[PDB]
């Protein structure tokens, strides 16, 4: 009467063990069984130094790839105040509404290969290539691995990387509306989608869901505002939304929100002290001698780096949002170098706490729709 | 003065075939090298760019890779993603589950020996060969995507290195013992309800 | 009548038994799991030939 | 944060591991003078999106 | 140390949290009596909290008992900066059982589960209180600094 | 009723037609378009100067 | 002139996403049948010269 | 990579499919498992009589050849039910129910 | 035997094989019914190769992060294989596929392991055009 | 309709090719694989138990109306052979027989039975 | 149900399989059998398993109190996987030595 769907999961995101009743063709009751990729990281946290620990977050985070290191960076530069440049600031807000298109792909591509879209799948790689070149170019091997040291970033990222945006940065804007225009076809599409694993905003906020599929109920509660994280919000931008929260609103206010990353990186590039990195490299050469360049402004490390450094008793959460959900990483305040205790809390463990109630009376078909819009990952859940 | 010697070579290996009677089984196996197919698994840090040996940057599907998403169907599994204690006991019936000419290999250096989890965790099992006979290993973490390439065709010599007698060292015996136990049952804990 | 009948031909021949390349036919695969040399091999022939 | 340039980086991958335990990277035969792509004499490669001119 | 907002609103009612001072990081912090975690519940949301935050286990020393961690907050459309609340539990590896929020709100379904099996604390007001992290195989608590990590082949020196 | 019904079964039908024979007009350019994707293993990608391969 | 129609079902293959069955019945059922018989109906007095 | 195309990969997947251990599973037998499979071939493997492909090609005259061919088409459900229940488990049962 | 034509007599030579493998196997196949048995090295990672083919040299083994000197001091993989080998063997085929403090494997120790066939027949590994040829590597080696 | 020798001779071949094809992959193969084998796939749980799964409910009455309204065609295929051989009396009465049975249709259509 | 810790060589198997095939996967699960490394990573000649039989009643039945729960499955499989180290350790056990890959889980030989 009760079939498990799979711990080879032939789905997007990898393992998952799904045991669901089964009369014949609908389904009664499923259940999820977590816990078989555990990275154990609350573990080897306290057991280590700070740059030995580095690499680490982008290890159990390869789909968000960067949105680890932000938490990651705040607790040893932001804690302490190891004034971190404006420059350096908008540099990793560069990253940051990069990586924002980082999982906008790496969902949608997989979301499209989910809910019917067939053929596009191997598009939004085709499309994603790009990003590859740039992590690589910028820190380093493909996942871009340790572009956050302590005492700002690992090495202001080269010439060829920030003024060459331009042809992706204008590709992709002319490429949106191509999906726009290829879901309202084909109602097909849209049928199958449409009505499905609706949920309300007083839930919403009630389970502690958030992301864009929270969003997607006119809650809007996106902390792109709400923190002065490295001083980034000079810049301007559109908050992106819905009035539903189901599985199509998911579609929608995923789909319209990375028309602001092109957007902010825009703002960037052309707001960024030094701007293009070739216009600071050339700029430092004239003015060796001492300007604003290389000051409080205009550079990457502040003091030296090395895993020598000792903390007071301040236990510090910063609830910084990704696109797929939010992120935190409490820790009691030691008077170690390593601190005491280590806490992470993913969007993943906090996304799957209504995933059982979701799927109620539905069939096998509305299981996979809903588990495909839902924009889950493992790898953050498990830790 | 040799620690944990080699055993002797038991027989003589002295025969000759006939190419009449051996070319069938050499072409036959350069069919089953060459026309070999996915099996589909991946959990985490050692797996991602899998997806891109599909497109425009890497593509294995130009020689035949057809993904197979079922045990007793394909032949080639990559375990790709660092693989912990659990979903282990579940991996080893997929190849228990598929016939015999699987020839599998490993993926992700912290597959081969746990890499960036080898300091001190319960959770990870150190490399995949200590669970599974695999062949050949693969570095990087994430491993790198064009290796994969390199070493597909590696193995696919491997293969070719094969002949008309070799089709009977996958015939398999039963040591199974006689022994009971006298303990106490435990009941279904999964519990399948909400 | 050719409009009927080329939609007919559609799922008549299996098209399509799994609708995308990641999405199974429809439970892990299309009745076909166990079968795995010359079976799956007559399956995919009698696809084709219808 | 080597002293003088020690630790380096280079970039090929033909590990044809047929057991773990034979990984002893000593002193110089590590350079071995890699694959050297524009070395080779059947490799043009073009410059990928990010790498060639605009448009 | 003294009283909060929340405790300004409710000495009209004679029935007071537990004072406690400052955080660490710029905030503050509070606690609620083990045992009666349910009219805190009750109450706050009746004065309009509805999000949990920090989640998260505790011990009091290496070698030392348990505890466990809440903080919380609201949401709204026009928000500045809400209040940061904080409760810290202390409780006994002897009885160790603290209610949950679970029943009044439902963000925490899963979010005390891994505490279950995490330190060696369960809690009530929790159907399907069983392990998820840790092998349901396995049977001890780890994560504490004085447990005793398996000294197993696996861990300590295996040369 | 069925006057409703004879008014909108070709209202049906022609909104899927203007749908999937645009979609096959659209797609048309891309069955047949001119993009060359990843050539022979013989063609590996460029690198530029900040990687990590064999220390 | 079969090679054509091969060809626009392999092109079909990557432009709809086919229907799940709770849809496909439908279609079957009360889309195909009401013209499949509706042709015929006409065919009759069309070849009833 | 299989020659200069794939003229020869398609027999050779088939060659490949060839050996491939046939592990006929417990539940369920020959049986059914191989009477399974031969209804389905057997059903696309005859309609090839009434086929003509030229002029004065036809293999049979065979004057209800059309519906001998729609005859023989609505057999192939009833081989699909047999491999999908000459297994036990799910995924195979609802599998071939569904088609 | 086409390889017969060029190992028994040269029992030094190198492999030029186009860059896939899909061609070369049946080569190897024919090899095990005189009294060559395989031995594939991938050459790739040992120092001194004397030491590897006569001499008990330590390996050291991939360390575990802590443990200062240790290292199991294994044996060479010649005599003892022969000592494996029945008195009924004609040469040990040994495929040095890698040939494309350590000591850099260059075509000086290539000559050092040209004479352990003379004082294993062993065959450098490297590609080449499409043709599968073969060709005396002690020529080439300076 | 004059020699189905050639049906006959195809018949017999072509039910030959399945065995055929079955025991040349038989003599050909591995005595091997004495493994569990006792569970099939995509369940890498090693699952076991369970029945009453059918949802015969919906599909039954798709099944029903489909036998019955088949014996349509195995009418129509002499009257649609016969048209123009006979008059036009049959055109009549073949379309009292399809009307029936499109009234029969048109039933089933409104009281719900061709459901999800 | 058939939870049993099936790592390499070591498959001390919850349910009652010695037949060719168990017929249903477990027998009903009342015999707890177990086979020793189907991919021949060990050659074994009778007397040296004998060791490992008659042991095996020193892991059943001379420190099994727990309920049908896979501790006890570690609790044996830990021991079982360094009784094949010691015998080997001491020489009296050796690798496969057939045409598999032939990999070492242990490294390969030393000279003591």
């Amino acid at each position: 009467m009760i079939v498990n769907m799979g711990p080879q999961h032939p789905s997007m995101h990898g393992v998952l063990r799904l045991i669901v009743t089964l009369d014949g063709e609908d389904v009664i009751d499923c259940e999820p069984i977590l816990g078989y990729l555990h990275r154990g990281m609350e573990k080897i946290a306290e057991n280590r130094t700070i740059i030995q620990y580095l690499p680490y977050v982008t290890r159990w985070d390869y789909l968000a790839t960067m949105f680890t290191e932000a938490i990651t960076v705040n607790a040893p530069e932001f804690l302490e105040n190891i004034q971190i440049p404006q420059r350096a600031s908008y540099i990793r807000v560069i990253m940051l509404e990069l990586s924002r298109i980082a999982s906008h792909l790496l969902w949608l591509g997989p979301f499209m290969a989910d809910l019917g879209a067939q053929t596009p799948f191997f598009y939004i790689f085709r499309e994603r290539e790009l990003i590859y070149d740039l992590f690589e170019a910028a820190t380093g091997m493909r996942m871009m691995h340790n572009y956050f040291r302590i005492g700002g970033v690992a090495a202001d990222l080269p010439y060829g990387w920030i003024d060459k945006c331009l042809d992706f940065c204008d590709y992709f804007l002319r490429g949106v509306v191509e999906y726009q225009q290829l879901i309202t076809q084909n109602p097909i599409f849209l049928e199958r989608v449409e009505g499905v694993g609706f949920i309300s905003g007083e839930e919403a906020v009630n389970w502690g869901l958030s992301g864009p599929m929270l969003r997607a109920s006119g809650i809007q509660w996106d902390l792109r505002k709400v923190d002065p994280y490295e001083s980034y919000n000079q810049f301007d931008w559109k908050v992106q939304w819905q009035k539903e929260g189901d599985s199509l609103a998911r579609y929608l206010v995923r789909v319209g929100e990375m028309s602001e990353s092109i957007k902010i990186i825009q703002q960037a590039i052309e707001k960024i002290p030094g701007g293009p990195y070739e216009n600071l490299e050339v700029r430092r050469f004239k003015k060796e001698k001492n300007s604003e360049w290389n000051d409080f402004e205009y550079k990457f490390l502040g003091k030296k780096p090395s895993p020598n450094f000792e903390l007071s008793r301040q236990e510090l959460y910063v609830r910084v949002e990704a696109p797929k959900g939010e992120l935190g990483i409490y820790l009691v305040g030691d008077d170690s170098l390593f601190p005491w205790r280590w806490k992470i809390r993913p969007p993943g463990f906090i996304n799957l706490q209504i995933l059982p109630q979701l799927v109620k009376k539905m069939k096998l078909a509305d299981i996979m729709t809903i588990l495909g819009s839902i924009d889950i990952i493992m790898g953050e859940v498990d830790r | 003065t040799v620690m944990n010697l080699i055993e002797f070579p038991l027989l003589d290996q002295t025969s000759s075939n006939s190419v009449i009677s051996t070319t069938l089984n050499d072409l036959s196996n350069w069919s089953r090298l060459s026309s070999l197919w996915p099996l589909l698994y991946g959990t985490s840090c050692c797996f991602i760019e899998f997806a891109s040996l599909i497109g425009s940057r890497f593509d294995f599907d130009r020689y035949g890779l057809v993904p197979r998403s079922s045990p007793r169907q394909a032949d080639l599994i990559l375990t790709a993603g660092t693989v912990t204690m659990k979903m282990a006991p579940s991996l080893v019936r997929l190849y228990e589950q598929m016939p015999e000419p699987k020839y599998v290999i490993a993926m992700g250096a912290c597959t081969i020996t746990g890499g960036m989890f080898s300091t001190d965790s319960y959770s990870t099992v150190r490399g995949v060969d200590k669970l599974i006979p695999v062949d050949v290993y693969l570095p990087g973490c994430p491993p790198k995507p064009e290796a994969v390439i390199d070493a597909l065709t590696k193995l696919r010599k491997k293969i070719s290195r094969e002949i008309v007698e070799d089709r009977t060292l996958s015939q398999n015996k039963k040591r199974c013992f006689t022994t009971s136990h006298k303990l106490y049952v435990r009941r279904s804990t999964h519990t399948g309800t909400y | 009548g050719f409009l009927v009948f080329l939609i007919s031909s559609l799922a008549e021949c299996e098209r399509l038994p799994f609708d995308l390349p990641e999405a199974e036919e429809e439970l892990v695969a299309g009745y076909q799991t166990e079968y795995s040399g010359i079976k799956y091999g007559l399956f995919y022939l009698v696809s084709y030939l219808n | 944060y080597c002293p003088t340039s020690c630790l380096s980086m280079t970039e090929e991958y033909e590990l044809s591991t047929y057991d773990r335990h034979e990984l002893n990277y000593n002193q110089i035969a590590l350079s071995r003078l890699p694959i050297s792509i524009m070395g080779d004499y059947t490799i043009q490669t073009i410059r990928n999106s990010s790498e060639s001119k605009i448009n | 140390m003294q009283q909060g907002w929340l405790s300004n609103w409710l000495v009209k009612h004679e029935v007071v949290h537990r004072s406690l001072g400052f955080d660490h990081r710029g905030i503050e912090t509070l606690q609620i009596k083990a045992g009666d975690w349910d009219s805190i519940a009750v109450i706050l949301y009746v004065y309009g909290y509805n999000y949990l935050r920090s989640q998260c286990a505790y011990d009091v020393a290496p070698g030392g008992s348990l505890a466990s961690v809440y903080h919380l907050t609201r949401i709204q459309y026009g928000i500045d900066n809400p209040e940061e609340v904080c409760i810290k539990v202390f409780a006994q590896k002897d009885n160790p059982r603290i209610p949950s929020v679970f029943w009044i709100w439902r963000s925490a379904d899963f979010q005390e589960r891994e505490s279950y099996d995490m330190v060696g604390i369960s809690y009530d007001n929790h159907p399907r209180l069983k392990r998820i992290l840790m092998p349901e195989s396995w049977i001890g608590w780890p994560l504490r600094k004085d447990y005793i990590t398996p000294n197993f082949y696996e861990i300590q020196d295996a040369h | 009723p069925m006057v409703t019904g004879f008014m909108s079964y070709g209202q049906q039908t022609i909104r899927a037609t203007r749908y999937i024979g645009q979609s096959f007009i659209t797609t048309l350019s891309h069955t047949n378009r001119l993009p060359i994707t990843i050539h022979y293993p013989y063609e590996k990608s460029i690198t530029p100067e900040r990687f990590r391969g064999r220390i | 002139k079969a090679y054509l129609f091969l060809f626009i079902s392999i092109t079909i293959r990557w432009t709809l996403p086919r229907m799940r069955m709770d849809q496909l019945l439908n279609l079957g059922w009360k889309f195909l049948l009401p013209i499949s018989l509706g042709n015929l109906l006409l065919t009759t007095s069309f070849q009833l010269v | 990579y299989a020659g200069p195309l794939g003229l020869l990969q398609a027999i050779a997947d088939g060659t490949k499919l060839l050996f491939k251990e046939d592990i006929l599973p417990s539940r369920g037998d020959i049986s059914l498992f191989s009477i399974g499979p031969s209804i389905a071939v057997i059903s696309v493997l005859l309609s090839f009589l009434v086929i003509p492909l030229g002029y004065h090609f036809v293999l049979a005259d065979l004057s209800i050849g059309v519906f001998l061919w729609i005859a023989i088409s609505s057999i192939a459900p009833i081989g699909l039910l047999m491999a999908g229940y000459s297994s036990n488990n799910k995924y195979s049962f609802l599998g071939g129910l569904r088609a | 035997g086409r390889w017969l034509d060029d190992v028994e007599k040269h029992k030094a030579l190198a492999i030029y094989p186009p860059h896939e493998g899909g061609y070369e196997g049946r080569y190897l196949n024919r090899l095990r019914y005189q009294g060559y048995y395989f031995l594939d090295l991938s050459a790739r990672g040992l120092g001194d190769p004397e030491s590897t083919l006569t001499k008990i040299h330590p390996v050291c083994p991939p360390s575990l992060g802590r443990q200062p000197v240790a290292r199991w001091y294994f044996p060479p993989e010649v005599d003892y294989r022969l000592s494996l080998l029945h008195p009924d063997a004609k040469g040990l085929i040994v495929w040095v596929y890698e040939a494309k403090r350590l000591q850099v494997l260059s075509k000086a120790e290539l000559q050092f392991l040209a004479m352990l066939p003379d004082l294993v027949r062993v065959i450098a590994e490297c590609g080449n055009w499409r043709k599968f040829i073969w060709k005396p590597l002690k020529q080439i080696s300076g | 309709l004059h020699e189905y020798d050639i049906f006959w001779t195809f018949l017999i071949i072509a039910s030959l090719i399945p065995i055929l094809a079955f025991s040349i992959s038989g003599l050909l193969a591995p005595v091997s694989e004495g493994p569990e084998k006792l569970s099939s796939y995509e369940s890498g749980i090693e699952p076991m138990g369970g029945a009453w799964v059918q949802f015969r409910i919906r599909y039954y009455m798709f099944a029903l109306v489909f036998v019955v309204f088949d014996v349509e065609t195995v009418f129509l295929y002499p009257w649609a052979m016969s048209f123009d051989v006979l008059g036009v009396s049959v055109f009549i009465e073949a379309l009292i027989f399809v009307l029936i049975l499109v009234v029969g249709l048109v039933y089933a259509w409104r009281k719900g039975a061709l459901e999800w | 149900q058939w939870l049993s810790c099936t790592t390499r060589h070591v498959r001390i198997y919850a349910a009652y399989i010695d037949p060719e095939t168990n017929a249903f996967d477990q027998t009903q699960t009342d015999k707890l059998t177990l086979m020793l490394d189907p991919t021949e990573e060990f050659v074994w000649t009778d007397e040296t398993c004998q060791m490992v039989y008659n042991e095996f009643q020193d892991l059943v039945d001379h420190y099994e109190g727990a309920p049908l729960s896979e501790y006890t499955l570690r609790l044996i499989g830990s021991d079982l996987e360094h009784y094949i180290r010691k015998l080997l350790y001491d020489g009296e056990i050796k690798y496969n030595m057939r045409s598999r890959v032939l990999n070492f889980s242990m490294g390969k030989p030393r000279v003591k």
